[PDB]
Parts: structure tokens; sequence; C-alpha cells
RNA sequence: CGGCCAACUACGUGCCAGCAGCCGCGGUAAUACGUAGGGUCCGAGCGUUGUCCGGAAUUACUGGGCGUAAAGAGCUCGUA
RNA sequence: GGGAGACUGGAAUUCCUGGUGUAGCGGUGGAAUGCGCAGAUAUCAGGAGGAACACCGGUGGCGAAGGCGGGUCUCUGGGCAGUAACUGACGCUGAGGAGCGAAAGCGUGGGGAGCGAACAGGAUUAGAUACCCUGGUAGUCCACGCCGUAAACGGUGGGUACUAGGUGUGGGUUUCCUUCCUUGGGAUCCGUGCCGUAGCUAACGCAUUAAGUACCCCGCCUGGGGAGUACGGCCGCAAGGCUAAAACUCAAAGGAAUUGACGGGGGCCCGCACAAGCGGCGGAGCAUGUGGAUUAAUUCGAUGCAACGCGAAGAACCUUACCUGGGUUUGACAUGCACAGGACGCCGGCAGAGAUGUCGGUUCCCUUGUGGCCUGUGUGCAGGUGGUGCAUGGCUGUCGUCAGCUCGUGUCGUGAGAUGUUGGGUUAAGUCCCGCAACGAGCGCAACCCUUGUCUCAUGUUGCCAGCACGUUAUGGUGGGGACUCGUGAGAGACUGCCGGGGUCAACUCGGAGGAAGGUGGGGAUGACGUCAAGUCAUCAUGCCCCUUAUGUCCAGGGCUUCACACAUGCUACAAUGGCCGGUACAAAGGGCUGCGAUGCCGUGAGGUGGAGCGAAUCCUUUCAAAGCCGGUCUCAGUUCGGAUCGGGGUCUGCAACUCGACCCCGUGAAGUCGGAGUCGCUAGUAAUCGCAGAUCAGCAACGCUGCGGUGAAUACGUUCCCG
């Protein structure tokens, strides 16, 4: 997994840490990752309690996955971003194991939006 | 960016241009001298409420008409104010410039004057709720006023957090083209920054 | 098409042949709005067919259309959270559209050095039942038949 | 001397140095830190710490509760 | 169906045996392990064994609770009703204690069909110690004993008396309709549900079966973790159960209900959202923007939709904010306080890269107090594209042109709040109608505005020319003329107006006539309350902070154009629906004064000379196009495709094209054979394709942006899926 990091201003070593942390998420993605971008920014105002902002974007086989966090320094922001991305990838899975509980089951028990409608005869049962 | 300027929405329909002349080669320098005149009058006079300034030009002679709520303040009894404005308008390369000082009939029905008063009250010490309530009541007391909305935003009360507040009374149909909406904006100078006051006044419709 | 069907365009009859089908054909071969070139191509192909066989061109064009017109097609259907290739009956208009599109495309990938010649050869072989469009109809019917188990829904 | 709870401004500092009974205040414009003006409460005293009672109906005799907030023994028989 | 014991019935599963009988069976979302070909599955007959008892069968019965239904027989417990014969307060509760107590588990001995922890494979998965599949041992069953726990719940201890009713249903006694068949109906006693008063409760709710009103007795609680844990003890074969702390730590942990948001919850709807199509992007070359790296500097800002042909509607110098170096400080530019003046200012010379410095020539008008100019000396001060868009104003994007967002009074609730705004129908729409503890109102929706499609009146120049005359080829060119276009003023015209049918006779809806146009005709402008501390202190303004011999300011040169790469938007192609050559026909819109610039002449061509006429319905942009049509040639090739790159030669703008412009000529002739995963736009004059014009602008990096017209398709069955 190849990641490009577009930082700004002063954030020494943030790029390497972010690359190494984010690149570990490829195995979690159930489909090949086409692109991955990370941006690190810092807030100019000292009054901001969490100045560093980290954002990510992954192209998981055409599905866009993005997250954004805030932290007090580069390392914390990158770690929180990794956590958020992992959660998103978990919720995105869409393979069989991820949609086996949502497929309608039974015959008459339970009803869902895509549940098969019951077949009805022309004449009333009586 | 939410709402376009009400004057510009009805420029060709209800409202009218504030500068009346025709120029083809000399459009650019005419515009330059007009904006110079406007900024000079804005800076020089602040006490009397300057609601509007019109400029008319015809070859050499230039006619500038202004509307104020206190004409006596801006005019010299011996012409001293008139002398000063005349001389420094000649200095604006206006060739022959003549002035027609006028007065507005109902200062409380004019949006620019209302905003000026609200902002002036806001600047010194007044709580903004008091100013908005007073302006709204005074305007609605007038006969032709069918609806007034006052909105001011900024560091209200010297707070660290900016806020936007507005009160409305009656009907203010901003989307209706024929309805004439008088719009006035003026900035309040406070020690903590700048507070902007916008006023919309609706008085019937013109067909 | 969420709020209901949309009206169809009533294209006019051709002047020099008087048939709806040739206008449909020229609109199928049309590219970039150059309608005159499309009409020239179609008329040239029809005249080539008439010269080769010796009879009216519209009758052989209709014969080719009937030879390549499909009747059963397959569409992916999602019933109860599962997708399958379900054979579906084809309406007459969609069958004519599919036949014309197949004819035009498969003539576009012929090797006769000119589109008029390619089109004429394709329509002639479709009339005689040897075109690649005829083949394509054969595979589409075969695929529709091979999935007949799913026709119940 | 932010509110409880009488009594507010300026300067210095800036998530530091520090304060704090609780809530919580320090991120170059702090009525909460430090210092000066001003003020308030007491006054030969004024504050802090320690201990007991009150507030606490928070062991409820006066004067509480037990469906879901803590609280009906798993259910009976039967001794004092 | 209260319990215990004994005996016993049938269906089905499994297995075994024997026929018939073949090649699959089994299992899943889809498969594979597995079984079978040595005769499986299927079908028939026979046999063995174990376990559970379909229908009856329920919110129905019984039991103190756990719990209890195949049939029969034996033994046995409790309840209820009536009579009221009997005893005569013998009642209630109950610390400890004793007994019973689902399932799992434990011991000994049997049994073992099905199911099935553990355990094996198969599959899914990034990984599956799981869910799914195939097998399968304890166990489930019986006898006799242990254990002593459960969401052992009505999360509601037992006894008693009292406090509106209505309606189901189980058991029993009785009066009257009386057929006396009939839940006929009533009354009464004992159960078991539902709904509902008063009352109670924080609320939810309970409510004669109380969680109401009271009396008697018992058990238990005293903030959350630590912890039902350690230690000690008792019980147990064991598993473990019962009794049961503290240190330390937190300022909460909790219950009910409200408004949002969300759901791999449900319902109803929408949108190029999908589906049906057409054309693309992702591959190549180039243009442009960005990241990264590099550099003295590569100025700054913009990072999903909503940053990335964006601020930039024009970076060679300027711009320019960056770097190197050279100067300057009340300063490049303002205004005020002072001292001295008649010069400031220009014009030429020289030095310097220039800023600048120096030299030569010219010198104020007021009017006596000094005013305008600057000098220096100063002094307040100017000046910052310096910082913070998380201090702000203004301006803007976005959800979204979506239909929604609120208020007054009233009512309900302890309160947060609710109602209106929900329900049925309808619409593009909180659009409307009917209902309705609501009645109204406001911002939104719609309309009013622009353009476009038809017609009428007015109207004739620079615009038309049909009928008349003059024309010379060169044509409305010219005299003339309102007729037809056209230009621009006014007006008419679409309002479900009319008809027929559905409709609550209501909204609304379908069809038809008339009409240029039919049902908001087409397209614009118009963007509610708010959200995202969205963007912008670099248009501007601005609080605070900072610089002030510098972060201000002047100049020359350089940079913003660097390039191993990555991303994004485009253009040109990969050709015959085409390339090249010749001929030839049809537009709209717009621009033009130190600008457009024609005829002519000179070049091959950019272009050069020259300047007619034009502030322009007149002249120029050619009279305006290209795709188109006709003719000729090329013959499927890395080509007569493609044009990149490179060599040489020029033109123009500009002080100046080295870094770093555009264009022209000759030569050169790269990749590229229709582009993986994936992804984008578009519903009709639309997509595709063709040309023209404008802004910025001396020139241009423009293939970008904003407009204009030419030619002009395919497809939509329908909302299951993706997105909002």
């Amino acid at each position: 997994m190849d990641v490009d990091v577009s930082t700004d201003g002063e954030l020494p070593g943030a790029a390497e840490y972010a690359r190494e942390k984010i690149g570990r998420l490829s195995r979690r993605a159930h489909r090949p990752v086409l692109h991955a971008r990370v941006r690190l920014t810092r807030h100019g105002d000292p009054a901001v309690e969490r100045p560093v902002i980290a954002q990510a974007n992954l192209d998981v086989n055409g599905r866009q996955v993005r997250a954004q966090v805030e932290g007090v320094n580069a390392r914390e922001a990158v770690d929180r971003l990794e956590a958020r991305l992992r959660s998103r990838l978990e919720r995105i899975a869409e393979h069989w194991e991820a949609r086996r509980g949502g497929v309608p089951a039974e015959a008459g028990r339970e009803w869902r939006h895509e549940s098969e409608p019951a077949r009805r005869p022309g004449y009333f049962p009586r | 960016g939410q709402k376009i300027n009400p004057h510009g929405f009805r420029l060709g329909i209800t409202t009218e241009w504030k500068s009346r002349w025709y120029a083809d080669k000399q459009y650019k320098d005419y515009v330059k001298e007009d904006v110079a005149i406007r900024k000079l009058l804005a800076t020089g006079l602040e006490r009397a409420g300057i609601a509007d300034v019109e400029i008319e030009r015809t070859r050499d002679r230039v006619r500038v008409d202004i509307h104020t709520a206190r004409p006596g303040i801006v005019i010299g009894r011996r012409g001293t104010e008139a002398d000063r404005i005349r001389a420094d308008l000649e200095k604006l390369t206006g060739k022959q410039v003549q002035l027609n000082i006028l007065e507005v009939k109902n200062p409380e029905s004019q949006a620019q004057l209302v905003a000026q008063g609200v902002a002036e009250q806001l600047s010194n010490r007044v709580a903004f709720r008091r100013a908005m309530r007073k302006a709204i009541q005074s305007a609605m007391r007038q006969p032709n006023v069918k609806g007034i909305r006052v909105q001011c935003s900024g560091r209200l009360g010297g707070a660290e957090m900016s806020r936007s507040e507005f009160y409305r009374e009656g009907r203010v149909p901003l989307h209706t083209l024929r309805a004439d909406i008088d719009y006035g904006l003026y900035e309040a100078k406070t020690t903590f920054g700048r507070i902007g006051v916008k006023v919309w006044i609706y008085k019937g419709d013109i067909v | 098409p969420r709020k209901g069907p949309a009206p169809k365009r009533p294209l006019v009859n051709d002047p020099v042949y008087g048939s709806q089908l040739v206008t449909q054909l020229v609109n199928k071969v049309l590219l970039e709005g150059k309608k005159s070139l499309a009409e020239r191509i179609v008329y040239g192909a029809l005249e080539q067919a008439r010269e080769k066989t010796g009879t009216d061109p519209v009758v052989t064009l209709k014969r080719a259309l009937d030879n390549v017109k499909p009747a059963l097609e397959v569409r992916s259907r999602r019933v109860g959270g599962a997708t399958y290739q379900v054979p579906v009956e084809v309406r007459p208009d969609r069958s004519t559209t599919l036949a014309l599109r197949w004819l035009v495309n498969f003539s576009r990938q012929r090797r006769e050095k000119t589109m008029v010649e390619r089109l004429a050869n394709e329509i002639l072989d479709a009339s005689n039942g040897l075109g690649a469009s005829v083949k394509r109809r054969e595979d589409t019917h075969k695929m529709a038949e091979a999935n007949r188990a799913f026709a119940h829904y």
C-alpha cells in the first residue's frame, strides 16, 4: 500500500509516522486500494486546544472512505486517524460475512424491506 | 452568501440609480470622480444622518444632491459649511459643482438612518436588544411602514464569540420583486471590533 | 422514469423508400449529427444489396431483421437479497432496437474497407442467416434457455 | 473581593508561574494567578489546620424506604 | 396436565434383513467436506430399539414454588360450592431451624434412537479457536443418592377490612323470561384476563387480583467501584455454595421521560440515483493546476462532495508580495507643530547595472503678515501582501431552489416540552381540500421581473425592397416605395377559460376542441431558519499582538516556469462515418479613436508599405464561418494516420523574447492499433460534433473561462439494488 502525505508548515516526522501507520490498513480493506492520501495541518492560533488536524482518503475499489481527527500533536492525530479509518473500513466491508445477517431469512417470520412478498391467490381464502 | 442586495434586485424595476449621467469615452474618469466625491462626503460628515447622495453631471456643471436628517448641521448659516464643501468639491476637479442640500420627510422610515442610529447607540454602551426594540417600535409607529427587520452581528456586548441576532415585525417579502424593500447597512465602531447592522424596511408595493 | 413512462419520438418516414425501418437504421448509424453522411451510407448499402441480389432492398432488410430479431433476453434480477440471470420476454420495439444496434455494430467491425460495403455484406449474410448478428442472437437465445430455471420470478 | 457569599479595576505573565472548599480558573487584551489602587467583613485581633454537633429527613422514635432508582429470602412448614 | 407406581398404544426418526431399481444423493446465500457406484438416495415387506407424546390444546385448568397434558388401573394431596349439624378464638406472622426446589453438574449401576457441549474436517474471512455444513463423545433417558443455584420475575412477603363501574372467561349454587331447547336474564360465592374512576407515583404506570386507604408480623436498603471478592468459618465427593470485610479510588453511579441524530428497523415518496442508451476519463503525447522532492528563492492562499484551467478576466521587466546584492530613512506616500529661504521644479553632461550622486542653464506669485514648495533640522507620525478567518464586519460556497423553519394567543404536562406543523386525499411545493384543542400569523412555495415562441397597432434609417424608373456588372448599386422581413415602443394572447369522464360535488386528475403555445409552455434572475468555528485579516475594513535604522521603502538581476515521480482537469489522436487537393452554400452574437483598420502593391507565409471609411443597423471585423455538398486522389500500412521532439531559417510586440512569448517556412516524424480495476456527463434542439466572438491584454503560455449560432441522435421496461 502506497500513501502520499501532503503536510504543511512544520510537522517533522509526521509524514513518516502517518505513512507507516496508514499503510498497515491495506490488509483490513477487503478490496484493493486504488489510492490513499493523507493531509496534516496545524492551527496557527495558540488558543486552539487541539491544533493538529489529520485527514485521510482511501479509494477502496471505487468506494470513498474518509476520516478527520484533531489532536495536540502529530502522533496523537495520526493514531486517532488510524482508529477512525479502521472503524470505517469495518463498517464498509460489504462481503458476504458482512451482509449475512441482513439478508432476509425464514419464510414468514420477520419482515424486511427486501423480503420476498407473500404470494396471494385471486380469490379470498375463506 | 445567502441573500442578494435588495437594492440591486429591483434596480431596474422599483429602485432607481443614484448617479445620473451618460458617458462613453469618459465613463471611467466619471466613475473615479464620483467615488471620490462619495468617499469625501462620507468622511467629512458623520453627525447628521446622511441617508443618500445623488450625483448628476452634464458637461462642465456637476449637480450633487444629498439627503440628511439634520440639514442645519451640514449647512453654514453664513455658508461656512457650504463654503468648505464647495471649495473642496472644486478641488475634486469637478469644474462647476453645485449642491442641493435636502431633508428626508420621515427619518424613522429610512433604513440607512435607522441603521445609523442603532449602530451609534450600540457603539457607546447600549445593549443591542434595547436598540433593536427601540428602532423597530419607532419605525412601526410610522404610517407607511408595513414591516421592518433589524439584524446585527458581531462581538455583541464585547463577547469573545460572535453572534447573529435579528427581530422582525410585520411583513418583509424579500423574494417579491414589486415590493419595495428599503435596505440600510452601517458598521458600528466598538472597542472590541466592528459590529454590522442591517435594516430591511417594507412599505407596500409599487406597481 | 420514477414518475411514469416518457413519450416516444415519432420519427418520420423516409422519402426515397417510404419505410420507418430505414429511418431507424440511419439514426442508428448516425454519428456526431452528420445525418447526410449517415443517409448516404445507408442508401449506398441498400443499393449495393439490390445490385447483388437483384430485388427490392427493403424486403431483404426486413428478412435480415427478422433473422436477427431476438425474442428472449436475460436481465439481472435481485429478489430477496440475491441476484440471478432471469430470462425475460422482449417487447417488439426493444427487439427491433436490439436487432438494428447489433447489425450496425457488427457491420462496424467487418473488414470490407468501407462502411457501405461492410453494412451491405452484413445485411446480406443476415438475410441468408450467416451474419455475426445472427450468431449473437443465437448465443442470447442459448443463454436465455440455459437459465430457464430462474424464469419463475 | 467568579458563584455559593458583603465587596472590581489596571498592570505583569500566558496551559507557564501558579490558585482552589466545590464548581473549576492560567492559550499576550485573567473581576479566579502575582502586584497596586479601590472596596467589603472583622478588629487587638484576623486567618489556617485538627476534633465534635448542625445543615443530613444521610439509620428517619419524633422523622425514610423496597415494580423499574440500593432494597421482598426461590417457596412453604414451624420453634422462641 | 396435583403427585407416586405398574402396565400398555400409535405415528415418526434411526438401524438391520430381503425384494424392485438405477446413477446420483446430501447440504447451502453459493459450495465443499460426506455418503454411493462393493449397488446409494427412492419404493415395498419384515424385524430391533430408544425417546417424545400431533390433533384435543387457549393467555384454558391444577400446584406453595420449582412445575404438570398418549391411554388404563392402583395408592394419595389440596381446592371450591351448599347445608350450616359440631367445637367455641382453637387466629396471624415467624428470628433461628427443617423440608421441597428448573437446568446444568457429580457418584454407583443400566440404557443410548434422535439431538448434541468438547473434538474433527469443509466453508466464509485479512484472520476465524464463531456464526453456516458434514460427522460426532460426555450429556440428554432410567434406578438410587448428592448439589442447592436461575431474568427461581408479577423484578410486587404473608394475613385482614374498606374504596365507581364496564366487559371476556373457568368452577358451583339459586329466582324470574320460559320455549324451559337457549352464554335467556338476574342474584350470589370462589378463580383468572382486559379497560377504566377516585386515589397514589419522579414518571412510566397501578388501580377491588392496588403500586389506593389502614392495622399486625417477617425479610431487606443506606453513593459507585474494589466485591458478593480476600481472610476465617460451615456445608459439599468435587464443581462450588452460604456468611462476609478493609485499604485504596471516583464526584458520580443511577431511574423515568423530552428534543435531536443515527440504524446493515418499518411505511410512503422523490432526483441522470439506479436501470435503458450515447459519448467519455483511467492507456499515449502535449497544455494547465496541485502534492512531493529540489533550490538562494521556488511568495501567499485554496484540500471529499463544496481544493486541485481555483484567487490568476493574461508572472519576460512591471505585476511581485520571494531570493541575491546594491541604497534609504519623518521614509515611496499623507497631515499637523517649529527654525532658516527664495526656490521647488525642471533641461542637458558625466559616473553607476540601476536606484542614485555630481556638474552646467532657468528661476516663485501674495504682500509685509506671511500663504503655496521643498530643503535639512526636527517632532507628533506615516508605513507593513507582518500574526491570529478559533476575536470580527462585509462578501461567498454548501446541504438545496430541498420544502421546510418558526411565532402570538389558547390548551395539555411538575418540567424539559407537545399541539398548530399530526390523519385521509392531492400537488413540483407546509400547494390545496376535508377532518382535527386548536385559532391565526411570519419567513419560505407560488406570483410580480428578464428572455424566448404567436398575433395587432405605431414605425421607415444606417434596416427591408413587393410594385415602378436609372443602373453595369458589382451588387438595393442608385432615385424611389410600408407591401413583406427587421429593428423598438404599446397591447392582445393561457386563465383548467370550454367540453366529456373520474372524483366527498372538494381539492385534484384523465381525455378532447380551439390555439402559435395547455395545464407552474422553454430557459433565466430570485437561495427560508440554520449547518459545516467552511473560505477569505492577500479586494476591502477591523480588535488585539508584533516590526519600525526594519518584517517599512527604492533599484538591477534571478525566481514564481526548477523535475526520479504521484494526482486532477482538458486538448490532440490512434483513421476510410477518414487524410489531402480543387470548386461551392448557408449563422448568430459581439468589438472598434491615438482603436478597427479596407482597396492596392511587395513576400510563399507569418507579415511589410500604405491608408479609404468608420465613435459606427452606414466603415472594418473581409462581402463574414466550419462541419455540409460536388469532383479527384489515397487503399487499410504505424500509412498520404498521428503530430510530439529536435536542426536550421524568419516575423511581430516590447527598453529587452537566454532563463521565459506567440506565430511563419524548410527539414525531422516519437508514443499511439480505442485503453485493467474502477469511474464521469447527459432525457431534446439535449448529448455528440463544427465553427465564431468577448473579457483580461503591448504581446501572448487561451487547448482555459464567459457567450453565440450550424448539424443534430439513442434510450427510459420500472424503483429490487448503489448514492443523496
